[PDB]
């Protein structure tokens, strides 16, 4: 896939391209790489689709139950339940994921969970097949307490760069801002992020 | 690796008549699942009476068709216009196959014409290049389909005449060109249906003493 | 027995009433890495010839020099090189497919897939493939490795049989051989969005377009597009 | 495929089936088995289809360029060890070919080798070859007098043959028939082995368990 | 080596008007021998017919226990077990063992007792049902008896015509097979009456 | 492998059998009864893996012995056939699976009939005039075929037994140091023990 | 195999070929691959033959005592929840590749399921070997908000592609319709472009042709 | 290895990492990888240090005694030489070259050879291992035309990134500059080029 | 394999040469010399590959009666043996390797005594009282270490053979089908056909 997570000074930014290729066939070029494991904590998925769905929605579920019981979940225990997952079976699954969402006391928190099962806390944090061409281009364009649409721009253009040069990445780019204001989903389309 | 090899499909039949013989092929050319061309002939007029078709791989067989109708331009030349007998370019086709014995034309191949006598012949091959000659042969994928039908409809296997108990072999009678064509493109529209390697059109060279005649049919293209 | 490097994508054609047109992609890609992306897949030889290319690019440069030296031969001691006794696509093609067949037969093919298309003296549409291997084949309508399984299927919806060809005008062939690179941006991975297409009239000439891009996509509708099933939000 | 050939007062029998496969399926029944070198001497298909008619027919031209050179037949020895020669200078190319080169001249008698791709030569008075080997071997193992009439061991040869088609799935289809005697080789007709089998359960009282 | 295939025979069914007939080779050997010639691959079970091909301790295996499971039908359900739900039966009975199969290529045949129509269908190792008008085909001639059925069969054709139709498609696929033959048997299966040919072949 | 032999005639059933057990290298035993009695008119000759030939025969014996003390009645060839088969069929999807080979002659009391049934390994049974597992068959398939009758005398019998004995040694490679001759009718399982001269 | 599915306005479509081959023959020119799950809940099956129907009768059973319990109309997003996770229970080895499409109270769907246990969700899909010829003509023709009868002509289209210009896929084309308001309707061989032309001959054999050994009568009942 | 070639107004910069490695051990980390095969025409190495040497090695004989009969070589010239030997011998090399050099006609010209032996003209070419990283960095931060402090300071970030990202790459950042004005060694040291 | 012996006795060389032929599953002939004799007083057995075999002990044959007939001398056996090894060292690491093993036994005119040479497919040579190749030698050995004296005479020595033979067929697996036994001495090579059975 080709995915990452920006966080700032009002809260969270998830992005993704939007291509699921097995082979050199696109077999959908419209995936929902964002996907929601509680109000305000979501995911970005990469790797076999069939193991990165199967675990979010084991996921979406240890998370319903932990809240009809104990209450709203810690960002930081989204990622606790993923890695659990992740490397209790690594031997039988090929998933790297990032999880991120927003509390009101830490704002912006993200989580990138490697193929290991490791879990590695982080201000930002880029994965997927595409990710290997833009470790140059976010490392030197990335700050932290980045304003909302700074921040959209930043993952706007990462992503513009990512697609450019991977195969195995593209379609539209999907965007989801987690922020005390609630949930906004974004995309964009080729027409304007090949212009950058 | 690198693998110098293909399947292209298609089927052909050669069948020998009495004064006469016909040598047909499918013209669907394919590779794998895809399909490459629903016209691309299969069988060919090679001068002197002679038809052939070097089926299966179609680059080695395309060659070695180029090779062989090279071989007749040549045994003119050298032998002052000299009409190549029947059972002389099969033979001559044996030591064009086995000369590349050790990396073969992967091509089970037939030709057909006329021999000294007048009657018809048809030729079969290996990919090396073992010949024998033949009343009718199919070669190809769907050759499993079609020689159990003719054995039975051309050279009455199997039947009997009624009401004799079963001591008595049907008479093997000899049939018009007019009849083998019907066999041949029923032989066909059947493989068509069962093999999925098979179909999109069928050609038939035909050999008289008159010379070599092209009848075109049509098939299922699915 | 060697291994593609740098490749080009599909090339795709059609034949029609009075010529014949071909497009491929301009880019060359480092197995997954969209590496290069100014490449021209198509090779024009004389005005009634244009040559296609697709898979190892190397291997393409070097059957490129291979024409531009095989012009160079043709003029050599022949006051009509620019006319009767000047190259015709079905020579270029006997060439081609005499060396793929040679260089597989010699175990170190050029590792591609070549649509020869042109016109010829007398005014015949030509269009023929070859491949690595040899295999040489002709349909109204032929495209190479992966427009093979797309392309195709869109073509000849206009192009079923031959009897169809006389019946297709220009811009009809044009506006369906667009479509499927179109269909190819969506759809193919290894696909570039800027291609190049010529077209090669028994009137017109040679009329080789480059720099062209896919327009008028349709992505409207990904917007509506949530989750993987159970997802609303 | 099963070959047979061997040895007696009256020369030497050959017999062949004619059945040729690729796999299960039965590609060909009307393949000629035994090959006319040259109306003097006879070889054996089995093995290699090509292999063998194409070394046997070159064998041939190589035994006429022997006979004019030098104005005298040449002897089922040194024809025999040509082709053990030439096929010996190929070892694992991967020639395949199962063979009895049968001959009758003035100075040798009748005189049977078994010639194969491993290179190997074998003076023998009786060879069977092919998967139904083993089939006509039990055949000609128990009845084979040395003094058999022409026509009792030219049916000897016909039912070896048979013994094997019935068995072996590999074998069948029809008999070739040759005899061989010093004036040179006799056809003696292609007999169907469907039309045979039922022709000898009659008159032989055999296969009895072969509800018919 | 394949399992499928070294014991051989064939097996083949097709309808005709109001009537379904069912035929197969006595043959079974260790590839390249044949052992017996009398070695049947059609089984009945009440009114309904079962063809198997393929591996002989598995269609051995299948015979012994479709014999059982439908035994327990009739006592259990006050009934003969009818061709549609014997289908329904042996799919699922196959699809049983999915990771472990029964190496055989069954065909079922006979006529719906209530309604009278012919039915006849066919499965792979693991239980789809192939069901057809026309007729269905099994063995190690999968091919050949596809290729005779294609030309020699038209559908609703009589009794005494049908045996003629089917018995030289297995015949012909037979003679070009080399693990079949070795004698072939026919069922002729009318709606009450039920006649058992065997036939005269080559036997090579 | 490995001989086992075995022909059904008009009045009896006669079991030929290998006397030889060779161990890669060594010819240890030039004397082996290559079968148990499954009751008094019912044999078992059998031939195939190491350890596995002997542990099922016996298996085999121990459970018929047990049917026959049970009902006190000698079950009948056809089922001692079809049961063998069974435990053969079961076993061939199983963990490790019985690697033998068994041919099964006996006397139907009830038929006063003889029958001969082969079964392999994989528990392939079907009823014979004559049969053979191995190799064995290739050789001496083809005199059967020719020389028998259904009809024919238990000395009828052996004699055609020795033919085929005597085509085994003569084109086959393996020492197999001769047979023992078994033969099973009305009056029940004894053992020719002068054979390789009649 | 070639299946697709296309959502309109009121409901949603989705139609299949109907040719299974074994390799490169053709064993079944007419079964369907178009499985019931629920009345207004079909899906079609590539892939396995045997397993897209077995893991259709399961999840279709279970969804039919799912919706006596809850006293509820099956809904296509429970149908695919449960397959997804069976199938991914058997890490692949389940060889079902699905389009699962129907009607339920929440309105018009339209998902793809995996062997590996991947689910998309779209307005058009396409699987199997014509996939690809299926998914061009798809791209080509369309638009958002469909009709009825449009929707329907572009599934068809989309079939007939893959049927012709595929070898896995052929013979006929099956279409269920659900729309939202009415019953689901299913046209078996909604179209049936590839009829055998009559053959050249007929080969009905004179009584008696074959040689019979023995003849007896079998029983029936007891 | 982890090099690129950057063109501009005045001629074109070469630049290399100097981390020759076999396995996880710098076997050298010093290495020239900007290696001279006539005046002003200068090649970047990656691949077989073994291969990449006997090459250009090769090359600067072709090109002397070019230079003794028939003149001065056009840089064009140089990359075909490479080009000749790369492809004519790809199935025994492993080898990705960047061909650059300065005439007084066209001035900045830049060649890359992959590995197959293909030859691409650009205004820049990145390679070796530790490429993959900046082909984001890089597309989106070159300019044509730059001043030559310009184009220094971009390579230096390009090859910074690069170096920070991959274990492959390393050591000092070498430059050349190809000026009419002649030839010009660059070095940068650790502690500067981490620094940015 | 196939089997190869040889003893050197006092007055004399005696060779044992088994007499089968074997292709895989039938034996094809019951009567084999595998023996060349390479001059009046020197002889060669032989086994091993196929083709091989044969092919290799006729090229000695020639080389050695050329050897003769040029100087009218009888090659010496030590020569012949050391001219064999060679050309066996030779093909070792030549493209297709004669893979033969065999057994030289002649007597020496000129030192009046017998000689027995023992040659793998490698070149390997030593000079011994007794010796084989293939498996035949692990059987046979044993008696020899035991029952062998330098002063055997010829009569002697065929017995003590005999008795190898015995064992070979006892606890040997393969049926070999007999021997041939030639013996070389000063009067030159003649053959005992009078041998299963003395």
């Amino acid at each position: 896939a080709s995915i990452m997570a920006v966080t700032f000074k009002d809260g969270v930014i998830l992005g993704a391209d939007s291509r699921t290729t097995t082979g050199a066939y696109i077999a959908n070029r419209v995936t929902d790489k964002l996907t929601r494991v509680h109000d305000k904590i979501w995911c970005c998925r990469s790797g076999s689709a069939a193991d990165t769905q199967a675990i979010a929605d084991i996921v979406q579920y240890h998370l319903e139950l932990y809240t009809s019981q104990y209450g709203t979940p810690s960002t930081e225990t989204a990622a606790s339940v993923f890695k659990e997952l992740c490397y209790e079976n690594k031997d039988n699954l090929t998933a790297g994921i990032i999880v991120a969402g927003y509390d009101d006391k830490n704002k912006g928190e993200v989580y990138t969970i490697p193929l290991g099962g490791s879990v590695h806390k982080l201000p930002y944090a880029i994965a997927g097949s595409g990710s290997t061409f833009i470790y140059g281009y976010c490392d030197k364009n990335f700050r932290e307490n980045m304003s909302k649409e700074e921040t959209v721009d930043f993952i706007k253009h990462s992503l513009s760069q990512a697609i450019k040069w991977d195969g195995s990445s593209g379609g539209v780019i999907r965007m989801v801002v987690l922020t005390a204001a609630g949930v906004e989903r974004l995309i964009f389309y080729p027409d304007e992020y090949e212009q950058l | 690796q690198f693998n110098p090899y293909g399947d292209n499909g298609g089927t052909i039949l050669g069948i020998a008549g009495e004064d006469f013989a016909v040598l047909a092929g499918d013209t669907r050319n394919i590779t794998d699942y895809s399909i490459n061309s629903r016209y691309e002939p299969k069988v060919f007029d090679c001068g002197d009476n002679i038809v052939m078709s070097a089926n299966g791989f179609a680059a080695d067989g395309d060659a070695l068709v180029k090779r062989f109708k090279n071989s007749v331009k040549w045994y003119h030349f050298d032998h002052n216009d000299k009409k190549l007998s029947i059972n002389s370019a099969a033979r001559n086709i044996q030591h064009l196959l086995y000369g590349k014995r050790f990396f073969p034309y992967y091509v089970h191949t037939i030709i057909a014409g006329l021999d000294e006598d007048g009657k018809g012949a048809v030729y079969s091959f290996d990919p090396v290049g073992s010949y024998e000659r033949e009343q009718c042969r199919a070669g190809g994928a769907a050759a499993s389909l079609i020689m159990p039908f003719l054995d039975n409809q051309v050279n009455f296997k199997n039947q009997y005449e009624p009401g004799t108990n079963g001591k008595v072999k049907k008479p093997l009678k000899y049939l018009s060109v007019e009849e083998v064509i019907k066999l041949v493109r029923d032989s066909f529209t059947s493989a068509t249906e069962r093999h999925i390697q098979v179909g999109d059109g069928l050609e038939i060279l035909i050999v008289t003493k008159d010379g070599v005649r092209k009848e075109f049919y049509e098939l299922k293209r699915d | 027995t060697q291994q593609p490097i740098v490749t080009g994508t599909s090339v795709i054609s059609m034949k029609y009433d009075n010529g014949v047109i071909i497009a491929a992609d301009n880019l060359g890609s480092y197995g997954s890495l969209l590496r290069f992306n100014g490449v021209e897949r198509l090779i024009p030889v004389g005005d009634n010839t244009v040559v296609g290319i697709s898979g190892d690019i190397s291997d393409m440069q070097h059957i490129e020099r291979l024409l531009k030296d095989l012009v160079t031969e043709n003029a050599y001691d022949n006051p009509l090189a620019d006319a009767e006794e000047a190259l015709e696509p079905s020579y270029i093609f006997e060439y081609l497919a005499t060396v793929m067949y040679q260089r597989r037969s010699k175990m170190n093919p050029l590792w591609n897939a070549i649509i020869v298309a042109g016109v010829q003296s007398n005014g015949d549409q030509f269009l023929r493939y070859v491949n690595l291997l040899g295999v040489t084949y002709s349909s109204p309508t032929l495209a190479t490795g992966f427009g093979a399984h797309m392309a195709n299927p869109l073509l000849r919806k206009v192009v079923d049989r031959e009897s169809d060809i006389p019946k297709t005008t220009v811009q009809v062939a044009e506006e369906a051989i667009v479509n499927a690179m179109r269909v190819l941006y969506y759809r193919d991975a290894r696909s570039s969005r800027n291609f190049s297409l010529a077209i090669i009239d028994k009137n017109t000439g040679l009329t080789f377009k480059k720099n062209l891009q896919v327009e008028n996509m349709k992505w409207d509708f990904a917007k509506d597009i949530k989750g993987y099933g159970t997802q609303k939000i | 495929t099963t070959t047979l050939a061997f040895r007696f007062q009256g020369g030497i029998i050959v017999a062949v089936d004619s059945r040729a496969t690729a796999g299960n399926w039965v590609a060909s029944q009307t393949v000629k088995r035994v090959i006319e070198i040259n109306p003097f001497l006879l070889g054996t298909m089995a093995g290699g289809a090509a292999d063998c008619q194409f070394w046997e027919t070159w064998l041939g031209s190589q035994c006429r360029l022997h006979e004019l050179r030098e104005k005298e037949r040449i002897s089922v020895a040194a024809a025999s060890k040509i082709l053990s020669n030439l096929v010996y200078q190929y070892k694992g190319a991967g020639l395949s070919m199962g063979t009895m080169i049968c001959g009758y001249t003035r100075k040798e008698g009748p005189t049977i080798y078994y010639v194969d791709s491993d290179g190997t030569r074998l003076k023998g008075d009786i060879f069977c070859v092919g998967s139904g080997q083993t089939f006509a071997y039990g055949v000609l193992d128990s009845n084979y007098k040395w003094d058999l009439s022409v026509e009792d061991a030219l049916y000897l040869g016909k039912r070896s043959i048979l013994a094997a088609a019935h068995r072996d799935a590999y074998s069948g289809g029809s008999v070739n028939l040759y005899h061989v005697t010093e004036d040179g080789w006799i056809y003696h007709g292609n007999h169907d082995v469907g039309e045979l089998f039922w022709k000898v359960k009659e008159e032989e009282g055999s296969f009895n368990n072969v509800i018919g | 080596s394949d399992p499928s295939s070294i014991n051989g025979g064939i097996v083949v069914a097709m309808t005709g008007k109001d009537c379904v007939a069912i035929a197969c080779d006595l043959r079974l050997g260790s590839q390249s021998l044949g052992v017996s010639n009398k070695f049947e691959k059609i089984f009945h079970y009440g009114h309904v017919f079962l063809g198997i091909t393929g591996l002989a301790t598995d269609v051995t295996t299948l015979n012994e226990m479709f014999r059982y499971k439908t035994n327990l039908y009739k006592l259990k359900e006050e009934r003969a077990i009818e061709p549609e739900t014997f289908t329904q039966l042996v799919s699922s009975s196959l699809y049983e063992r999915r990771f472990g199969p029964y190496f055989v290529g069954p065909v079922v045949a006979g006529i719906n007792s209530k309604s009278g129509k012919p039915f006849i269908a066919g499965f792979d190792l693991i239980g789809c049902i192939d069901e057809a008008k026309d007729f269905i085909v099994s063995g190690t001639a999968s091919d050949q008896l596809f290729g005779m059925c294609e030309s020699l069969y038209e559908p609703n054709l009589e009794p005494e015509d049908l045996f003629e139709t089917i018995s030289q498609a297995l015949l012909n696929a037979a003679d070009r097979d080399a693990l079949s033959g070795w004698g072939a048997v026919v069922y002729i299966i009318k709606k009450d009456e039920v006649v058992k040919r065997y036939l005269k072949m080559r036997q090579d | 492998m490995d001989i086992i032999l075995g022909i059904r005639v008009q009045d009896s059933v006669i079991l030929a059998s290998s006397k030889a057990v060779t161990r890669g290298i060594s010819v240890l035993k030039d004397s082996d009864d290559k079968t148990r009695q499954l009751s008094p008119h019912t044999l078992m000759s059998f031939a195939g893996e190491a350890g596995d030939t002997v542990q099922f025969a016996e298996y085999i014996q121990a459970n018929i012995q047990l049917y026959s003390i049970r009902e006190d009645y000698e079950l009948s060839p056809q089922a001692v056939s079809s049961f063998v088969r069974q435990e053969l069929a079961k076993s061939i999807r199983s963990r490790r699976p019985y690697q033998v080979n068994v041919l099964i002659g006996g006397y139907d009391k009830k038929k006063n009939k003889p029958e001969l049934y082969q079964i392999d390994y994989l528990g392939t049974k079907v009823e014979l005039p004559y049969g053979a597992h191995g190799y064995s068959g290739f050789y001496t398939f083809s005199l059967l075929d020719h020389h028998y009758r259904p009809d024919m005398t238990t000395e009828e019998g052996l004699d055609l037994l020795k033919l085929c004995v005597q085509e085994l040694e003569k084109r086959m490679p393996m020492d197999f140091k001769g047979v023992i001759v078994k033969i099973v009718d009305k009056d029940g399982i004894r053992q020719v023990d002068d054979f390789q001269a009649q | 195999t070639t299946i697709v599915g296309v959502k309109f306005n009121n409901g949603v479509v989705i139609a299949a070929d109907t040719r299974s081959t074994q390799g490169p023959i053709v064993a079944d020119k007419n079964c369907a691959k178009l499985h019931r799950i629920s009345p207004k809940i079909w899906c079609a099956g590539a892939g396995t033959a045997a397993d897209t129907e077995a893991v259709t009768q399961l999840i279709g059973s279970n969804i039919e005592l799912h919706s006596l319990y809850t006293s509820r109309e099956p809904r296509v997003v429970s149908a695919l929840q449960m397959l997804k996770q069976h199938l991914f229970k058997y890490q692949g080895h389940i060889g079902a590749y699905l389009i699962v499409a129907g009607v339920d109270p929440t309105g018009s769907h339209l998902f793809s399921i995996h062997a590996h246990g991947s689910t998309d969700v779209g307005y058009y899909l396409s699987l199997g070997s014509g996939s690809l010829a299926a998914m061009a003509v798809l791209e080509s023709h369309w638009k958002q908000d469909l009709t009825k009868e449009e929707a329907i002509k572009l599934a068809s289209d989309a079939i007939q592609a893959g049927i012709w210009n595929d070898l896995g896929s052929g013979s006929n084309v099956d279409v269920c319709v659900m729309e939202i308001g009415k019953d689901a309707e299913y046209l078996r061989n909604y179209l049936t472009p590839n009829v055998r032309e009559e053959k050249q001959k007929s080969y009905k054999f004179p009584r008696g042709t074959t040689a019979v050994l023995k003849e007896s009568i079998v029983n029936i009942c007891d």
